[PDB]
């Protein structure tokens, strides 16, 4: 369902206006970094040999 | 062969339907309905509104209503032969 | 900056990222009215300042368009510009004068 059906009373003279109003805090997440791994080549692929 | 194409999530009528929805709240309500529950209004003052937003005063349009009508309806009509003439 | 009218927001801080409470204005308890594009008093259309014309029926006010605070038409809520009949939706009305009065005690 890709929402709640609505219909909005339009007409050529009619408005709505608000009466009171509602203070919402809300969260927002966004990463920043990453883990900074390092790899060393050589030791990797062949080590001590 | 071994590939695949997987469909959509949502079906194109899907989209055009989201797409009507937010054509539906912008034609009815402007963009009070962005900032929470949508509030009716005419359409000139929703175009009075977005012409105080650009430095024009209310009158410029409820004294001009036809010409800026006659001018956005054969705009719009002018689109779709600018979008179907032009094949790039 | 969230859903709503933005008014501010507070950072805070996570692991290996940010977060945001975003402070918005969101309005609610909407009423009908019934509004016009101008009032014409004299033959004189007189248009909103800051506001839009509503009327409860009786009386006709003007609002921010935002919040409902209906306050009475005068000479500081609107301004001329043209006569009545250009206007298409135009309503008929009274628009009070402050100065008239004291002029006249």
């Amino acid at each position: 369902s890709l929402g709640a059906e609505n219909s909005v009373a339009y007409s050529n003279n009619s408005i709505a206006i608000p009466t009171n109003f509602t203070i919402s805090v809300t969260t927002e997440i966004l990463p920043v970094s990453m883990t900074k791994t390092s790899v060393d080549c050589t030791m990797y692929i062949c080590g001590d040999s | 062969n071994g590939l695949t194409v997987l469909p959509p999530l949502l079906t194109d009528e899907m989209i055009a339907q989201y797409t009507s929805a937010l054509l539906a709240g912008t034609i009815t309500s402007g963009w009070t309905f962005g900032a929470g529950p949508a509030l009716q209004i005419p359409f000139p003052m929703q175009m009075a509104y977005r012409f105080n937003g650009i430095g024009v005063t209310q009158n410029v349009l409820y004294e001009n209503q036809k010409l800026i009508a006659n001018q956005f309806n054969s705009a719009i009509g002018k689109i779709q032969d600018s979008l179907s003439s032009t094949p790039s | 900056c969230g859903k709503g009218y933005h008014l501010m927001s507070f950072p805070q801080s996570a692991p290996h990222g940010v977060v945001f409470l975003h402070v918005t204005y969101v309005p609610a308890q909407e009423k009908n009215f019934t509004t016009a594009p101008a009032i014409c008093h004299d033959g004189k259309a007189h248009f909103p300042r800051e506001g839009v014309f509503v009327s409860n029926g009786t009386h006709w006010f003007v609002t921010q368009r935002n919040f409902y605070e209906p306050q009475i038409i005068t000479t500081d809520n609107t301004f001329v510009s043209g006569n009545c009949d250009v206007v298409i939706g135009i309503v008929n009305n009274t628009v009070y004068d402050p100065l008239q009065p004291e002029l006249d005690s």
